[PDB]
């Protein structure tokens, strides 16, 4: 004997398990900023476009619209309840809603799409989280159209 | 920094 | 001037007896005899007198064997669990260079040596000139090998662990003792995969615990981080594991020496996903120095 | 971007200067360390597929300098034992593996007597690959070097040299069934909207795919029989169970081009059944047509029996048609006709 | 109250393993088991707790075997020749009654128990429970015999001695070395007797000396007196000498013991003239411990 | 003073309750501890022979109950070996050395097989002792102890018993040479005032030696033929050599009375040779006297062969008699004229 | 065996040494106080008569006359040349020469028999001894007619 | 007091 060519013995795989689609996705797209209101009630709001297959989200499609300050209860929800660490927000601008900046200040383009890829980045770190998907404000926030902030936090 | 989770029997 | 004696030490065997290697601080390597428990230590003590024409006044020459365990390089943490002594001269004089003869009958040595961050563990040969007010010592260094033969009970490891609703796997190793050149072959066998897993690695991992009770300090250092997957699993998939603990030179398992100090060794399987969270399980593993035929 | 490329290939031709200098200067692992580092410049990944592809037939290139230096080294006598644990050092298991085959064949040339049990242990092994990538050139690294020392029937039979052609044959199916998931996983990963490139790429290596085949096809132990008892057998099984339509359909007319008509009129009912179960979405027609083609240049190919009269090739094609267009469910009529045009052609130039 | 806790040491063949006896100071003889070089001692550490509802607090419990030489009682100058340690407990508590086993193997025990004038050389276990301030000690003492056999060369002892022209003899004893329940076998024969001797007689002399080099003391003790002729010898006349060591219950001989002491045995022949004159000589005998069959 | 020998008389006294009281509850050592307290009080100088004669008698009557005790015990199977360390033990040498002798018989009784070596031992043991009294008053418990087990021609030749007529004669030849040296050496020592003392002494002493003859006597062993050949010629060389008066005269007339006429019958010559060069000092004429007186109640005597013709006995004493006349230096007239009496009455009655 | 009874084998005695007078024979006597002097040169001397039969002694018999201030000087020799602990005299007693006691003073019979007992038992002693037998005071003393005081010591 | 005179060796 020249190689030792030693491997515990296997179980074949199921071929349905095998070629069938994997059991791990998720996809959530943040996308279509977009004015709500008019003078010194306007916010942005954003698309929260999820496609999934793990049987926890309560629909394998959905679509919903969702402000910053949305993103910061979640993250704030998360810290609390859940003890994930979170990932940080691309960052709340409190000096672009100043007035008489050299540009379109919280509705500047360069700082829209720049907030946008954050979100996208902190909302599939958040999601793909295992501890993250049990905790019932996750789901609240990608899922449900509006909300409900006076809530009690749940599993 | 990068988070560690125990994997738990069942 | 210089000194006006030297001390040097020949074992009896000095020609045929193997030696052995142990890596110290800042990756050094010394080379000294190897010994077994049992085995007598026994030679000479050559004192080469240097200053012709001077005379060298002691109140009694005498060599020791020693074997100790000294902790956080602290001298007064230092502890003799073996000390044998062999007067060679009484109080008197030396003119010229001179030799001693001495034999320590089948010595103990219960401990195998080891070098760790706040523990060592040595064994030698101190030959003391003692004087008036500063006494001459040389000591000469042993290392000794601890071994063991094939155990009575040795049964796989297998486990089921996971997160819920998210990771299940079964990884079995095929032993729970290892010898120091030995191989872990086994595999992980994915139930459930709900999460996306970028690769997988097998870890090997050495933790050094030193004091007593609530006093102690565990350092530990990972060994090797071996990759043992490379992708996503779906469920069904099996994964092997083949890694050869040649190649990393470890020591083997020491419990509770001397109830000072343990160094136990660990398989730490890792999995790490796409956003780089990392799901892992410990498995304590026994190495143990093999024996070879003779 | 494409700038990748160059300065990997400079990189690349340092690491493996500075590897074959160290191999002339019979230093070894000096010069495993470096082409170590030079496969480390493999481990970069977002080189276009044909990029990717040079600087790979580039490094394997260099590599065939090492094979025939070791070759030679063990017909010389100079073996190193235990290269494997040392080799396993490294830490990655990409070094560890490279390591694996190489010295693998070089034991099985030089030790034809360990080629069973090394081909067993690396097949069983391989297992381990899960990333359609480097796993992808790595069995096609496999498959270039098993293109000869396999197991064979006209071979001398040492009893310590072990294997026989079902050896060889179970070898190439189980690597075929892990490469070919692989591949086809290749369809989902990465976002949805890259599958155009992604079925790009796949349909560009496709042919690494058939390569198994074309080797599958110089056995010289493929009979008539292993043919209808283990080949087919095999592959129909994984084709049944994989019920995808490119590569179902790519591999099996590489089938019909490849293998002799000899076999397939011994195994048509059993081919024709396994046509019949394919999936929907599959242009059949083109298939068949091109099965008509074949069988017709062999209807009429002379130097040759003729067709047996127990073959009833009219009868048997007829009903096995008939029921793939069963299985059919929206064939337009017109394909129906173009396949009737090729009845006709053949029921003319086989019986007139 | 009295102790919180007292130790008591049982040895694991504490009913069949034979004991034996010590002559200490004011004529005391203790009796302490009798272990030989290279057996082993083994058997348990028995704590009796004695104070129920209290409970005690220590740094650790410890046995010793020891074996040592003390020198004019004088603490200082203790030195010990054999030291083996067993560790029994870590730091902790002990609330109720406990026992430790102990083994330790094959333990070398190179010297004979003796206890001299100026010097003991005893073996014993000590049992030490270490506290913050006074650490609980108990010593249990052994004896331990050094054996010998029957010696390669043994020469009569054979001399012509005398005062010119005044007393000339031969004596001669038949060995130079005896068991300690040998006999003297000898003859005192006279050459020339021109004195008038009232008696004869042979002692048995006991020398014990202690220091290194001109650090010499020397304690002579006078063992026998043996009377073995009355009245005037002529030449010509032999005289028997049947002298039997049994009677006088001695220690072997033993030279250099750790380069510290000696103890020597000497034959002191002693003439006595009518006015009381004394003339003698003096002969070094060996004295060994004859090893019993089995 | 004779108050010395009172106070040594009642501490006897004492000191044989302490005995008896010992041999009642049967502790032998602590009575021969006392027996050692006895031997102290013999440490004295200033009693007379007799005194110290009378006070050895005490303790030899005694000290034989305590003999025949032990004799008994050990004639009851409670023999104890190691006794000649023990008997070591004792601080002065005369009890060790009484303890060697009674014990030795002991062993004699107990283990005829050591009768031989026992008897040599203790004969050779004797040379320990070396004072004339103490000496003397051992070697009479030697005599009373060998009375009856030396060997002879009445004892049973028992296949365990050991020793010889050869070893009783060797026996008594040495007590014989060593008794008259130590005797002798009393003629010297002290001051030459004590003269008439010294003489008287030995006069007392005297029956001590002719003890050891009258041994002798009772010996059924002493034939004729021992004493012809090898006993009275050894009698004679240390008996003539002696070259004394006082003894020569008293042991010869001891011989005397002693010997049969069946010895004196063959011995007469070798005898009267030995006689003719014996000490000038010494009264003859009653030795021959003594000799005549036996040899007439041999001429006379009835029931015995009487005197064989050709050894004209007469002739041969005259003839040695008148040689040592001439020997004689001034000899009274008169006393040849008393000896021509007994010549006279010799022949006319012998030889009518 | 019952009974050890071993002893180193001797040599026969040759019957001249063991019948013929011992070698040690030596005996002093010291008899006979006589004054010799009238008046205050008056002091008492002694008969000194030895017999013997050590060869070291020049005559087997001898007799002297002796003061005991020759027996002060014998010792006082004695104690310079011989390293013999010589043993003491019976004492130079001073006050009895002061004149007017209750006494005869240095002629008292109490004193000179005491004296003269003294003498006998040091002159045994001394003679007897043998280191001292070397000396040739002791000769001196005991053996020549009267002694030479002013002479070289030997021996 | 008593007088110790070794006896030499001839
Ligand atoms: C001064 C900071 O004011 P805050 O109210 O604490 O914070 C503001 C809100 O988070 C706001 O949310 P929204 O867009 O949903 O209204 C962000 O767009 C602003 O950039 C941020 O500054
Ligand atoms: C005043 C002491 O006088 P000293 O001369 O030192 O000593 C005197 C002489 O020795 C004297 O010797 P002798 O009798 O031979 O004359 C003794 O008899 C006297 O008894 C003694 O006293």
């Amino acid at each position: 004997t020249v190689a030792d060519t030693r491997r515990l013995i296997t179980k074949p795989q199921n071929l349905n398990d095998a070629y069938g689609p994997p059991s791990n996705f998720l996809e959530i797209d943040v996308s279509n900023p977009q004015t709500v209101g008019v003078g010194r009630g306007r916010f942005t709001t954003y698309e929260i476009r999820v496609k999934t297959n793990l049987p926890i989200f309560k629909l394998k499609e959905s679509t919903v619209r969702r402000r910053y300050s949305d993103f910061e209860w979640l993250r704030s929800e998360l810290e609390r309840e859940s003890k994930v660490v979170v990932p940080p927000l691309p960052g709340k601008a409190f000096l672009r809603q100043l007035p008489f900046r050299g540009d379109d200040g919280i509705f500047d383009d360069n700082f829209i799409e720049e907030r946008k890829q954050g979100l996208e980045q902190f909302i599939n770190k958040v999601a793909g989280h295992p501890l993250a998907q049990n905790e019932r404000c996750l789901h609240m926030f990608l899922q449900d159209e509006i909300i409900d902030k006076s809530y009690t936090p749940s599993k | 920094q990068p988070e560690l989770y125990l994997l738990n029997t069942m | 001037f210089g000194p006006i004696c030297e001390i040097d030490i020949v074992l009896n065997d000095g020609e045929t007896r193997k030696m052995a290697e142990m890596k110290t601080e800042d990756g050094k390597v010394e080379k000294h005899y190897l010994f077994y428990d049992g085995e007598s230590v026994s030679g000479k003590v050559n004192l080469a007198f240097k200053q012709p024409g001077k005379r060298l006044e002691h109140q009694g020459i005498r060599i020791e064997f020693v074997g100790q365990i000294e902790l956080f390089n602290d001298k007064s943490n230092t502890h003799e669990f073996v000390n044998l002594v062999k007067e060679l001269a009484l109080p008197g004089e030396l003119t010229q260079s001179r030799s001693y003869d001495f034999e320590f009958m089948q010595v103990e040595k219960p401990y195998e040596s080891y070098i760790g961050a706040n523990v060592r563990l040595r064994y030698f040969l101190k030959v003391t000139i003692v004087r008036r007010l500063t006494d001459l010592v040389k000591e000469y260094d042993l290392i000794v090998h601890q071994l063991a033969t094939y155990p009575d009970v040795n049964n796989s490891i297998k486990m089921e662990v996971g997160i819920e609703d998210c990771l299940h796997i079964e990884f079995e190793y095929n032993k729970s003792k290892y010898h120091l050149k030995d191989v872990i072959v086994g595999k992980i066998y994915f139930l459930l995969v709900r999460i996306k897993i970028q690769h997988m690695e097998l870890q090997l991992i050495k933790k050094e615990i030193t004091g007593i009770g609530p006093s102690t300090t565990t350092e530990t250092e990972t060994i090797a981080k071996y990759e043992i997957m490379d992708g996503a699993p779906v469920k069904g998939e099996s994964i092997p594991i083949r890694l050869f603990l040649a190649g990393y030179d470890p020591t083997p398992t020491m419990r509770d020496v001397n109830k000072k100090f343990s160094v136990r060794y660990f398989l730490n399987l890792v999995l790490v996903d796409e956003e780089d969270r990392r799901y892992f399980k410990q498995q304590e593993i026994i190495l143990w120095r093999k024996a070879p035929e003779k | 971007q494409e700038k990748l490329l160059d300065e990997a290939i400079q990189a690349v031709k340092v690491q493996s200067f500075q590897m074959k200098r160290c191999l002339d200067k019979n230093k070894l692992m000096d010069a495993l360390k470096h082409a170590s580092n030079m496969l480390g410049e493999l481990r970069t990944s977002m080189l276009s597929p044909k990029s990717y592809y040079e600087l790979y037939m580039a490094i394997s290139d260099e590599l065939h300098y090492l094979e025939v230096y070791l070759t030679d080294e063990f017909a010389k006598g100079r073996k190193v034992a235990d290269l494997y644990e040392l080799v396993q050092y490294a830490g990655n298991i990409i070094p560890r593996l490279y390591l694996l085959i190489t010295v693998g064949v070089v034991y099985v040339k030089s030790f034809p007597q360990s080629r069973k049990d090394i081909l067993k242990d690396l097949v069983e092994m391989c297992r381990g690959v899960q990333h359609p990538l480097r796993g992808l050139f790595l069995r096609n690294y496999l498959l270039q070097c098993t293109r000869n020392i396999l197991p064979d029937e006209g071979e001398p039979t040492d009893e310590e040299t072990t294997g026989d052609i079902s050896d060889s044959m179970d070898f190439v199916l189980l690597n075929f069934a892990e490469m070919n998931k692989l591949w086809v996983r290749m369809q989902h990963q990465g976002h949805s909207r890259d599958r155009e490139k992604r079925e790009r790429e796949r349909q560009e290596l496709r042919i690494l795919v058939g390569t198994n085949l074309v080797r599958l096809s110089q056995l010289e132990g493929v009979n008539v029989e292993r043919y209808k008892q283990i080949v087919l057998t095999g592959i129909l099984e994984q084709v049944v169970n994989c019920r995808d339509a490119l590569a179902q359909e790519y591999l099996m007319e590489c089938i019909i081009q490849v293998f002799p008509d000899e076999f397939h009129l011994q195994t048509l009912n059993p081919f024709l059944r396994a046509c019949a179960e394919l999936h929907q979405n599959v242009n059949v027609k083109n298939i068949i047509i091109a099965l008509i083609d074949r069988l017709a240049l062999f209807a009429h190919r002379e130097d040759g029996p003729g067709i047996p009269a127990d073959i009833k090739l009219f009868d048997i094609f007829s009903q096995q048609v008939a029921t793939v267009i069963q299985s059919r469910q929206d064939m337009p009529s017109e394909d129906v006709v173009s396949l009737q045009v090729s009845l006709i052609n053949l029921a003319m130039k086989c019986y007139p």
